RNA sequence: UUAAUUGGAUUCAACGCCGGGAACCUCACCGGGGGCGACGGCAGGAUGAAGGCCAGGCUGAAGGUCUUGCCGGACGCGCCGAG
């Protein structure tokens, strides 16, 4: 719940959705990259 | 991390069905049984004394 | 000319002789030539093992034997003769394997 | 100067792995050909980029059967003898010998009066 | 008592009871997602059909984001006065901040009814 | 002697013996690394897993440890007994 912000009637997601699995899969905010540990997939920013 | 490693050779790869002894398991055509177990079951397999 | 080769194997001798006898009666009842049952060499499986469970005592060894006898019967082609063999009651110990040879 | 197979260590550095294993005895070359263990290769990476300096950790290993290459010369490695990772210091003559030969896993056996 | 900030309409007691009965029936013979986290995950996926929200949730930010979230995704959301009521209706001993129904089961006849009784509330 | 030569076995009747197999196993020895004790009870609860997992420092490596941050979506640790 803490990873969904809302302004002006639209939902902002604090972290990027991982395309491998689908929606509801946030990403790890490390600054230098976007990482998801479900499979250890990293996309460098 | 609790699984035992695979072994296709050596004593650890082999284990008696009945008692689980890792050691003497005779394999004349594939019995797969401990040697001491064999004594009480040989007649049940049909073996006789001559 | 076409032939059927039948190999009949059993640990029990008497079961094997009964199977051979009824095969003979079938083959002579259908009037089709049969090669007499050739008793092929009997297999003697041998296993020796030390009697004592632990390592104590005199070196004692026990011998265990399995004598399995097999026989060969060759018959000449006749579909009538081959129809009656699948109805032969075969004991649980006797294994019959049949091949067809030209 | 150090000479192995008729060549020096600094000449041994620049040869490829296949020729270098050709210079080796049959057993070590056979083990190299059949493939290093994945832990062997992880440890090879560790020491290789430790030579370049990036890995500043003290290097220790269990790979008693690691075969020392000429390029590894000039380093320190702690090899497990069974209780501790005893150090060994790599010199140019290391080439052609396993690690487990060198760590004492059997201490000295002195003898006294009979019981 | 003052209504929380996220409130956009006043749900009658009877409507809240019907929502609780719908929660129970959808639990019995359907599918419900328990927890505001899973409610958000379902509404974002679009699978949610009706979202029940408690009105005595101490931290507002747990349920602050639900009303505009359901409005934007065009799924009815209804309120119930007590979080413990929603937990009891959800068949769990802990208190459920919100429940998102997925399979109405036998509560469709309520939920669809509740739909207009929710759509009239925002007007 | 050992970090270990695991333990057992004794004159015949222990001593190519338990082992009809001592390179990892065989393990039952030594040193080191990591890890689950079910079920009934207390408490906690999901406001998110207990498992996974990057980047990496420490660990022989192994998300093993640790900062790490997201996850699959759902209840599991400490004790009382007790397996």
């Amino acid at each position: 719940w803490k990873l969904y912000e809302i302004k002006d009637g639209k939902v902002i997601r604090k972290n990027k959705f991982c395309p491998r699995c689908g929606p509801g899969v946030f990403m790890a905010d490390h600054g230098d990259r976007w990482a998801c540990g479900k499979c250890g997939y990293t996309e460098w920013k | 991390y609790n699984k035992r490693k695979p072994r296709k050779f050596g004593k650890g790869a082999r284990r008696c069905i009945r008692c689980g002894q890792y050691g003497p398991i005779i394999r004349i055509q594939g019995l797969m049984l401990c040697r001491h177990c064999f004594r009480e079951v040989a007649p049940k397999l049909g073996f006789r004394k001559y | 000319m076409q032939k059927a080769r039948i190999k009949i194997a059993s640990t029990n001798v008497r079961s094997l002789d009964e199977v051979a006898n009824q095969i003979k009666q079938i083959a002579e009842r259908t009037g089709v030539r049969m090669s007499g049952p050739i008793p092929l060499p009997t297999k003697r499986i041998r296993i020796t093992t030390r009697k004592s469970p632990d390592g104590e005592g005199s070196a004692t060894f026990d011998r265990w034997e399995l004598r399995v006898h097999k026989r060969l019967i060759d018959i000449e082609a006749d579909e009538r003769a081959m129809r009656q063999i699948m109805r032969i009651r075969v004991p649980e110990d006797v294994t019959i394997e049949i091949e067809l040879i030209s | 100067e150090f000479r192995y197979r008729g060549y020096t260590l600094e000449q041994l550095m620049n040869m490829s792995l296949e020729e270098l294993a050709r210079l080796f005895p049959a057993r070590q070359r056979r083990s190299l050909k059949r493939g290093l263990t994945p832990e062997q290769k992880k440890l090879l990476r560790k020491i290789r980029l430790a030579k370049k300096g990036k890995y500043k950790k003290p290097i220790r290993t269990h790979c008693r059967d690691m075969i020392i290459l000429p390029e590894m010369v000039g380093l320190t490695i702690y090899v497990h003898n069974g209780k501790e990772f005893v150090p060994v210091e790599i010199k140019p003559e290391m080439i052609g010998h396993y690690l487990g030969e060198f760590a004492p896993t059997r201490k000295k056996v002195e003898h006294g009066a009979p019981g | 008592m003052a209504k929380p900030s996220y409130v956009k309409f006043e749900v009658p007691k009877e409507l809240a009871e019907k929502a609780l009965q719908a929660v129970e029936i959808a639990r019995d013979t359907g599918k419900i997602r328990k927890g505001t986290n899973e409610t958000t995950k379902a509404v974002e996926r679009g699978q949610a059909k009706l979202v029940i929200i408690a009105e005595d949730v101490d931290p507002e930010e747990i349920v602050a984001h639900l009303p505009p979230l359901c409005e934007e995704k065009e799924i009815p959301y209804i309120y119930v006065p007590s979080k413990k009521e929603l937990g009891a209706a959800a068949g769990i001993e802990v208190a459920a901040a919100s429940v998102a129904i997925i399979e109405p089961g036998k509560a469709r006849d309520l939920v669809e009814e509740i739909a207009m009784k929710v759509k009239e509330l925002m007007k």
